[PDB]
């Protein structure tokens, strides 16, 4: 939520 | 004693890290170059941040239960911890000999002025090299200090994360597992105070952190010093 490199990365 | 679960929990830390850090330094050279005018040194060291925010984010989906979290609660953990983590998995690197990072060519070897080079002060740099110096004299078994990364990413009190309760009987798992570590394995008189000494570091990195933030704000604040960062960066420090 605001962090779509965090989230892509995280996944 | 050592349990299993406690035995199978450190062989799956120490692998975890062996992953996600390459000793051999081969990566950097896709960096922008190191320069060494004001912050000379930040294209560089940013690129090298950004990258170990990477590692770290390889390193945390690995941890037992952390994967039981939310997405949420992962992003939180990670948010926070990333600056505390790099600090830490810094400490390979780091060499007392000339009190500066070595990454095997003098190019990658990072000194005080280096990082002066990247917009600090002796304000955040003299507790960083005290910081390091102070991990380094510990001279942590590899199995305790992938232990102190696990236990810094899933600390309960960071702020945003909202199931507590989940994350802290994650990072009990891992404590209990150091604590045993050390007794059933770091023989004194190393092991003397070893696990309150780590756990100090831990309030250590909380403060430097506290610290990087205002510096990190201030840089925030000038955009031109603000576009020399990556994108990875400024998602998960801001901007
Ligand atoms: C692969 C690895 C590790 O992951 C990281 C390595 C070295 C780490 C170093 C040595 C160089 C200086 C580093 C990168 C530090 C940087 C400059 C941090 C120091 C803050 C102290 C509380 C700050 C980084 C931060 O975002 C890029 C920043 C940068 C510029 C600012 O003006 C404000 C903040 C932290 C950790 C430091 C090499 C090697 O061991």
């Amino acid at each position: 939520k605001n962090h779509p490199m965090l989230m892509n990365l995280l996944k | 004693k050592l349990s299993e679960e406690q035995q199978h929990i450190i062989a799956i830390l120490l692998d975890a890290h062996h992953k996600t850090y390459d000793p051999t330094y081969a990566d950097f050279r896709d960096f922008r170059p190191p320069v060494r005018s004001p912050l000379s040194m930040l294209p560089h060291l940013a690129d090298l941040v950004s990258y170990s925010i990477q590692k770290v984010i390889g390193f945390a989906k690995m941890i037992p239960g952390f994967r039981d979290l939310t997405s949420d609660d992962q992003i939180v953990l990670l948010k926070s911890s990333a600056i505390e983590v790099i600090m830490l998995r810094s400490n390979q690197s780091f060499t007392m000999d000339d009190m500066s990072w070595d990454c095997g060519s003098q190019d990658y070897k990072y000194d005080v002025t280096d990082v002066s080079k990247a917009g600090h002060t002796l304000e955040l740099i003299e507790p960083l090299i005290k910081f390091q110096v102070g991990l380094k004299k510990l001279n942590l078994h590899e199995e305790e200090h992938v232990l102190l990364m696990a236990i810094c990413i899933v600390s309960p009190d960071r702020p945003g994360v909202q199931d507590a309760k989940l994350v802290e009987a994650i990072q009990d798992r891992l404590s209990n597992t150091l604590q045993t570590y050390i007794r059933c394995r770091h023989p004194p008189p190393g092991s003397h105070q070893l696990y309150a000494k780590m756990i100090q570091k831990l309030a250590d990195l909380r403060s430097l952190n506290e610290e990087h933030s205002k510096q990190y704000r201030s840089l925030s604040f000038q955009p031109e010093n603000s576009m020399k960062l990556t994108p990875l960066v400024l998602e998960v420090f801001g901007n």
